[PDB]
């Protein structure tokens, strides 16, 4: 045996690094969508003007 | 006793004819006639729109010459314009787009033939050049005061009809006087002909003429704009030298409405013309 | 559940990856609308006007 | 380290080549060395010594190999858990249907060889593959097994959902089998394809479970207006009185309905068609009894509403009166039989794909009128479900640009939108070609068309141009009509929607806010996700009435089937109740969508609800159609009457025999007071047993299906262990006297 804990274990650790890349894409989506809310709120503000 | 949900189709023909007619929209009362074809109950389309000669009386039923109206309409019938009249338009400068007693009387007299009788009032005198929002008017029946005022279905477009929300005219005179929604239409020939015509109206003849003018004006005229641009940059940096003191004291709250950032970003955008046109000079010098 | 988290998570990889070009479109288009409305409210300010106090 | 890295990259590149060669079954096949199969299958078999019950089907599916998983299920414990976990993993990987159907059609050969066949695997497969060769065996094995009780479940749910035209084919496939146990197989095959027993039991418990309050209807009469909300009052009354055939509320006075000659009477008669449904004699007799004096009604909206209401009653019924509706449609009349007759006839003939209704429908739309062509499109999309005629699409898109009316373009827009179902691999060039059209209405028709085509979250490509046209395009038509396809394809996961539409909650223009409100309304409907509920508070307060209307509708689609003790809904209940008292200072349409939103929760007296998918995970076609046409009320408000097609009552069935009704009483592991009804004002820790008896099963939350516990002292017990809610039968364990037969009801509001 020693595959699900070692081979699939390092595959699961690589999946955790993939979760880190999805944390970079995740928080890039977060701050990009917050800046998107800022520009949307400013252009919506001059629309209210 | 039946009513539907009508909507007035407005093409660029009637629009531009009401814009030239608005340029000729002198304070003196003017007259106009709309044409089109009635295909069904709840739709109306305007195609032909012309102007009428002014008169000292102004907007009135006596000013409408039946032999002149029928003469010009007949001359449109011998040509490729087989459309009947659908309504009459005019201009109301200064006192608002509302309709006086004479206008509602000649409307009552002119609505005996056409049941729809579309009425449009253009007023570009006090309207800013940012918006050209125009509204079409209608006449309600005097016998409908007992029942509901407007039994019009499809109440969704009323939100788009709420854009003219002046607090004196619409509901200041809304009794016995309502309005109707307006939409537009544009085919591919108007889209590409007018789109390419406007892009060309903002472009050059050969499109290569005025490029080298600015590419070589960057060395003669823009240098003054770059030196003055640096004079504004330093003129803000003299205050940005004092900013780290306040930012080093309070750090709480913002009191100056000036951002000092986006203006410099725009200065960089104007300064990037040298970079973008340097490759243009590289192409002109190369081949 | 242990091994299914990989391939089940791949759907979240695609669902979060598809938002990149989307937020690119929003950040590239909404600023064009920002300069559209900006110049539209800028051109309202006309030179002919009355001076008050 | 070295060995695990070379076998790690060796397996990664192995399955990489398996993906590169999985989509190309024949031609230009890349050569694969045998030693790679040896070293991958060697450590793979080393993992398959005990299989660790986790990676067998996982790695067996990642390699995309034919016989890699047949040897895995040979020595394995809990075979139903291995096939249920197998299909559970297969349904969550966003398959392309190229291999899923083969894996299922090869994994259905294992249970027939076992000691007993299972139903969850044949259901969960027959909801996806939809192949006739996979049902011809199981339909003829029912005679060989000579077991009547086990066939009633599979027949009830296969005839219930997962197919319409495949059922139209399997009804004649089973009609051919048998005589042209002979005496028992005849009543079996006849009684299984009936389908009216469900309408009878639903009419029974739904006829004896109604709960009405004078505060709601009295409040509507207090807030009723003669112009706009008059249709909202009768559509809310049709919502609350759906199925119960309670015309006694509309029998109070006649001066409140026929007081105005307009479409309000058409929506009132259509609402009456929403009230009562499933009647072969009392429907036509009730419509004819209204004015059987001169055979000339002064208002033709009663007749048009009789045809449209009749089409609402006979939807998907087997005893359709279509043959008479052709001779009644042959009569020449002004737009009533055209519009209402086209809608009713097309709804009654939905899925038949008959060329006759196609011909008379075409000659009905050949008059260039926008209304009869709109109803002709709405009916043609329904009747052409799955037909995919060659000249029909080109005839409709060719008929679109040659006219100036807009209702014909939206009617043919929904017409060519609903016809496209299951054409994922086909409509790519059609929708991609029709996406660049100059007409904005047809641009909306491409998204509405691709909505139902890509259901199941099977395509991550269409969202690129859906949001790209939602943000990039300057016209708000495709912008507010864009994200409905996004919710229709992403209806599977309720959590992932508000994370990507939260930006669209407060968008630039109010049109994307309204369409996004419809998106939150359709994506979170029937669920309990608070990710939209916590965002509803900013949606309900804005100077624009659009986001307020769609905010009240989206808030109305989530609060249904929810208890207060679980989540604090007092905020949206109070702000939803303050709209009918605040209607004096609000807009005329804001109160329309307000009371129209209030009719959603009171629909059916909390008994009936809606559902976007079935129990096996497959989605209902008339539910998606009903919710999309329900969202199509913006252009034409009377189109909201199709919401009754999406009403899926939540209950259980313990019917043992077709004519014998037993009594099953289980117990719940939760508190009975937490699941009670929120009784309104008058305005003049464990239960011993459940309240479901004589099976009148009441409403049941999907979360309540895990806390049910069958009593060990119960006299009767089915053969299949009742784990999740659905349609099952009861097995007589005692096989003795005193079956406890109960009588049937009598004449009244129903038949
Ligand atoms: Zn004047």
């Amino acid at each position: 045996l020693e595959e699900g804990k070692a081979g699939s274990g390092l595959r699961q650790y690589y999946l955790s690094k993939i979760e880190e890349l999805q944390l970079i894409v995740n928080d890039k989506s977060q701050n990009l969508r917050r800046l998107q809310a800022q520009r949307n709120e400013l252009n919506a503000k001059v629309r209210l003007l | 006793a039946v009513d539907t949900a009508e909507q007035v189709y407005i093409s660029s023909l009637a629009l531009l004819k009401m814009l030239k007619h608005g340029r000729a929209g002198v304070p003196m009362e003017v007259m106009g006639l709309m044409l089109g074809e009635f295909v069904d109950d709840y739709t109306v389309r305007v195609i032909d729109v012309f102007a009428m000669p002014q008169s000292g009386t102004g907007v009135s039923v006596e000013a409408v010459d039946p032999v002149f109206q029928a003469k010009m309409l007949d001359m449109l019938k011998q040509t490729g314009r087989p459309e009947m009249v659908v309504g009459w338009y005019h201009s109301h400068p200064g006192f608002g787009c509302w309709l006086s007693g004479v206008d509602i009387n000649t409307q009552q007299s002119f609505e005996a033939l056409s049941e729809r009788a579309v009425a449009v009032v253009v007023d570009p005198i006090q309207s800013v050049k940012g918006k050209v929002v125009i509204d079409a008017f209608r006449l309600i029946n005097a016998n409908m005061m007992v029942l509901g005022h407007e039994p019009r279905q499809t109440t969704s477009n009323l939100g788009h009809l709420n854009k003219p929300s002046i607090q004196a005219l619409i509901h200041g005179l809304n009794r016995h006087y309502y309005s109707i929604t307006i939409n537009y239409r544009k085919n591919e020939l108007e889209q590409k002909m007018l789109l390419n015509l406007h892009k060309k109206s903002w472009m050059e003849g050969l499109t290569l003429q005025d490029y080298s003018e600015h590419c070589k004006h960057n060395e003669s005229v823009v240098k003054e704009m770059l030196e003055l641009a640096k004079n504004y940059n330093k003129a803000v940096e003299e205050e940005d030298k004092m900013t780290p003191e306040q930012l080093a004291i309070k750090n709480v709250g913002k009191q100056d409405p000036k951002r000092h950032l986006e203006e410099h970003v725009d200065v960089l955008m104007t300064s990037n013309i040298v970079q973008c046109l340097a490759a243009m000079l590289d192409t002109v010098v190369f081949k | 559940d242990l091994y299914s988290r990989y391939k089940k998570l791949q759907q979240e990889l695609e669902f979060l990856e598809v938002q990149e070009e989307y937020i690119k479109d929003e950040q590239k288009n909404l600023k064009k609308e920002f300069l559209h409305a900006q110049e539209e409210v800028k051109r309202i300010q006309s030179i002919p006007l009355v001076i008050g106090q | 380290e070295y060995v695990e890295t070379i076998i790690a990259k060796c397996i990664d590149h192995y399955t990489k080549q398996c993906v590169e060669n999985a989509d190309l079954p024949e031609g230009e096949k890349k050569p694969i060395d045998q030693r790679l199969e040896g070293i991958v299958n060697k450590m793979f078999q080393r993992c398959l010594d005990d299989h660790k019950y986790k990676q067998a089907i996982g790695i067996a599916l990642e390699t995309r190999r034919l016989d890699v998983f047949e040897k895995t299920i040979l020595e394995s414990n809990d075979v139903p858990g291995m096939l249920a976990y197998s299909l559970k993993l297969c349904m969550s990987l966003m398959q392309n249907k190229q291999f899923r159907n083969k894996v299922l059609r090869v994994l259905v050969k294992i249970y027939m060889n076992l000691e007993k066949p299972d139903f969850i695997n044949v259901c969960q497969c027959l909801i996806f593959l939809d192949d006739p060769q996979a049902v011809s065996d199981i339909l003829e094995k029912l005679v060989k097994e000579d077991n009547l009780l086990m066939a009633y479940q599979i027949c009830f749910d296969l005839y219930e959902s997962a197919s319409q035209q495949f059922l139209s084919s399997v009804i004649q496939n089973l009609r051919t089998v048998g005589t042209p146990e002979p005496k028992d197989q005849t009543l079996k095959m006849i009684k299984i394809l009936s389908g009216e027993m469900a309408i009878e039991l639903h009419l029974q418990f739904l006829i004896r479970n109604n709960n009405t309050d004078l505060m709601i209807l009295k409040n509507t009469k207090d807030a009723v207006r003669n112009s706009v909300c008059h249709t909202a009052t009768v559509i809310a009354n049709s919502f609350m009185h759906c199925g119960t055939t309670s015309d006694q509320f509309l029998r109070d006075n006649l001066e409140w309905l026929a007081r105005a000659t307009n479409w309000a009477k058409f929506t009132a008669t259509a609402s009456l068609g929403v009230i009562h449904k499933g009647h072969e004699k009392e429907a036509l007799q009730l419509m004819a009894t209204y004015l059987p004096k001169d055979t000339s009604p002064g208002s033709a909206y009663q007749e048009g509403g009789g045809l449209y209401a009749l089409g609402l009653i006979h939807a998907n019924h087997g005893g359709d009166i279509i043959d008479y509706l052709l001779n009644q449609l042959k009569n020449a009349s002004n737009d009533i039989v055209r519009h209402g007759g086209s809608l009713g006839l097309g709804l009654a003939a939905m899925g038949t794909a008959r060329q006759d209704v196609y011909d008379l429908l075409k000659t009905n739309l050949y008059q260039d009128d926008a209304v009869t062509g709109e109803a002709a499109g709405l009916a043609l999309g329904l009747v052409m479900l799955g037909s995919k005629n060659a000249q029909a699409i080109e005839d409709m898109v060719g008929y679109a640009q040659e006219t100036q009316h807009e209702k014909i373009l939206r009617g043919l827009a929904v017409g060519i939108a609903l016809v496209m179902y299951g054409r994922m691999e086909e409509a790519d060039a059609l929708i991609e070609s029709l996406c660049r059209d100059k007409d904005p209405i047809l641009r909306r028709s491409g998204m509405y068309t691709v909505a139902m085509a890509y259901c199941g979250s099977g395509n991550n490509k269409a969202i690129r141009r859906l949001l790209h046209v939602a943000v990039s395009d300057v016209n708000d038509d495709v912008r507010r009509a864009a994200v409905e396809s996004l919710g229709f394809i992403l209806f599977r996961t309720p959590e992932q929607c508000p994370s990507v539409v939260s930006l669209l909650s407060e968008s630039y223009n109010p049109h994307v806010r309204y369409g996004a409100a419809m998106a939150l309304g359709i994506c979170c409907a029937g669920t309990g996700n608070k990710e939209a509920i916590n965002l509803l508070e900013p949606m309900t307060n804005d100077p624009v009435n659009y986001v307020r209307q769609g905010a009240l509708i989206a808030s109305a689609l989530i609060m249904i089937q929810q208890t207060e003790i679980t989540c604090p809904k007092v905020n949206q209940f109070r702000q939803l109740y303050s709209k009918v008292i605040n209607d004096k200072h609000d807009d005329v349409m804001a109160k329309f969508g307000a009371i129209l939103a209030q009719g959603i929760l009171d629909a059916g007296g909390h008994n009936v609800t809606i559902s976007l998918q079935s129990r096996t995970g497959h989605t209902h076609m008339p539910s998606v159609v009903g919710v999309l046409v329900f969202t199509q009320f913006w252009f034409w408000f009377p189109l909201s009457h199709f919401l009754s097609l999406a009403y899926t009552p939540t209950c259980v069935i313990g019917l043992n025999k077709d004519l014998k009704m037993p009594k099953v009483q289980y117990k719940s592991n939760c508190k009975p007071s937490t699941f009670a009804y929120p009784a309104p004002l008058e305005v003049p820790s464990i239960t011993a047993k459940a309240k479901k008896k004589e099976k009148n099963p009441a409403r049941v939350m999907p979360a309540q299906l895990k806390v049910l516990t069958m009593p060990e002292t119960c006299r009767y017990q089915p053969f299949k262990p009742l784990s999740i809610g659905g349609i099952i039968i009861l097995k007589d364990t005692s096989e003795d006297i005193e079956e406890l037969v109960e009588p049937v009801a009598a004449h009244g509001p129903k038949i």
